């Protein structure tokens, strides 16, 4: 299962 | 940018045998950026229906990609790999070899 | 039985031949399980390896929602990160990310990683700690500041600790006759001439996994390191591995040469020679 946060760099 | 130069190895799934169907395989590795062009070659023709792994890339950062094919390996057809890629100036021909 | 989970994800540019594409792929140790492209004709989360097909719609939506929104998240970096740089829109630019988690031996969170580069080169890296991050350079330092605003470390940490790590037990279990299975190489050793006074010994090692293996060559019991070629590990295609090394040898010299060969899937270590 992924990394369910996601932010933008 | 800093480009790397795609590192290729064409070879067969299993032992080769004479009239035995098997897979031919080219595997490119080491690359960037990930574009690349890979046909594989029966007696200098691109094979029509060849398959490919999801893109993926080492710890490096390099990328790598399987090319693939079922093929029926004999004594006189002659096999190969055809890379094209950002660092090279042609494509790159490397022959598939039984014992490499 | 040392096992990771690792997710691989890559963002590219290519004006104007429309919008980055972004695909991440899934990996248990040496094994894929799944995959995300932006580009396929019906962006979904698709499976990769028979033992993840049991989950459930709810897992694959999941999955599906978390990939879509990061298709934009990175639609979104790759300008920043343009910005950052004083990039044209020429002009086509890579954004990579690599994270996970390692398992001992064991089965408790060993380590975790989380990973982003830019064109190839390192950009931003958790520390080992979890809690704190390594930016390369100036540019780096404003995402680092923007992921510190955002909390990101803890949110991390609170993945590879939790999240990371039950699944990839799941996994694990999941895929057990597969993922916990270790398949030996199988090995011999070739002999051609390469001239009247010089021949090849190569070592070959087929069918093997996990990829991981060790071939080497010695000349009366010691390591032939330089005069080894060495060719990288190469995936068959039936997910084992290949692999050979080989040495030029004076002929007549032949059984001054051994093999050897280390691979989880071995009684024990394997020792070779050329047997005419």
């Amino acid at each position: 299962l992924p990394f369910e946060k996601s932010t933008v760099m | 940018m800093i480009q790397r130069t795609p590192k290729i190895q064409v070879y067969s799934r299993h032992p080769a045998e004479n009239g035995k169907s098997n897979f031919l395989n080219c595997y490119v590795s080491g690359f960037h950026p990930s574009d690349i062009e890979v046909d594989l070659l029966k007696n200098g023709e691109r094979i029509e229906k060849v398959e490919h792994s999801d893109l993926s890339f080492s710890k490096d950062w390099s990328f790598y990609l399987l090319y693939y094919t079922e093929f029926t390996p004999t004594e006189k057809d002659e096999y190969a790999c055809r890379v094209n890629h950002v660092t090279l100036s042609q494509p790159k021909i490397v022959k598939w070899d039984r014992d490499m | 039985g040392s096992h990771s989970m690792r997710y691989f994800y890559t963002a590219m540019s290519r004006p104007g031949r429309g919008e980055p594409r972004f695909i991440a792929v899934g990996y248990v140790d040496d094994t894929q399980f799944v995959r995300f492209d932006s580009d396929a004709a019906s962006p979904r989360t698709e499976p990769r390896a028979p033992w993840i097909e049991q989950e459930g719609p709810e897992y694959w939506d999941r999955n599906t929602q978390i990939f879509k929104t990061n298709t934009q998240t990175y639609r979104e970096s790759l300008r920043n990160l343009r910005g950052y740089y004083n990039q044209s829109e020429a002009g086509s630019h890579i954004i990579q990310r690599m994270y996970g988690c390692d398992l001992g031996p064991d089965g408790r969170l060993l380590r975790g990683h989380d990973q982003s580069a830019y064109d190839g080169k390192d950009y931003i890296a958790l520390n080992e700690d979890l809690s704190s991050w390594t930016a390369a350079d100036t540019a780096a330092q404003i995402t680092q500041r923007k992921w510190e605003a955002a909390r990101v470390a803890e949110q991390l940490r609170a993945y590879l600790e939790g999240l990371c790590v039950e699944w990839l037990r799941r996994y694990l279990e999941n895929g057990k006759e597969t993922l916990q299975r270790a398949d030996p190489p199988k090995t011999h050793v070739t002999h051609h001439p390469v001239s009247d006074h010089e021949a090849t010994l190569r070592c070959w090692a087929l069918g093997f996994y996990p990829a991981e293996i060790t071939l080497t060559w010695q000349r009366d019991g010691e390591d032939q390191t330089q005069d080894t070629e060495l060719v990288e590990t190469r995936p068959a295609g039936d997910r084992t591995f290949q692999k050979w090394a080989a040495v030029v040898v004076p002929s007549g010299e032949e059984q001054r040469y051994t093999c050897h060969v280390q691979h989880e899937g071995l009684p024990k270590p394997l020792t070779l020679r050329w047997e005419p």
